[PDB]
């Protein structure tokens, strides 16, 4: 509500699942990426990002309400955790990664 | 499991 507004970005798709987020993001070009809303437990949202072809799908975590990709590297909300990976090279907190949150996918 | 975020990095070992 004009705050951490999600739904106001084009990298956040909420209530998306796997395959339909990368269904964009494969289509899209490399680097592009997004949020999605929906889990189980160890975890809140879920962020995928289009590297390598392919597109990466991660469980963000809520630590103490901070929102992390690889729980190491948390952040206040979705869009801070997602608008800092973008500059924060994954291949540091991911894992055989070597990229950032390039592009959005409702771009 | 493969259709879901098997946990690709995070807390791995």
């Amino acid at each position: 509500g004009h705050m951490q507004d999600l739904s106001v970005h084009l990298w956040y798709a909420g209530p998306m699942e796997r395959a339909g987020a990368e269904s964009i993001l494969a289509n899209r070009s490399d680097g592009t990426f997004l949020v999605r809303q929906r889990v189980k437990d160890a975890a809140e949202f879920a962020i995928s990002i289009k590297y390598n072809v392919e597109v990466k799908h991660i469980k963000i975590m809520t630590a103490e309400g901070l929102y992390r990709i690889t729980e190491k590297k948390a952040f206040r909300g979705l869009t801070e955790l997602v608008e800092f990976y973008q500059q924060n090279s994954l291949k540091d907190c991911f894992k055989s990664l070597d990229t950032t949150l390039q592009f959005p996918f409702k771009e | 499991d493969t259709e879901v975020y098997e946990s690709p990095y995070a807390d791995p070992e």
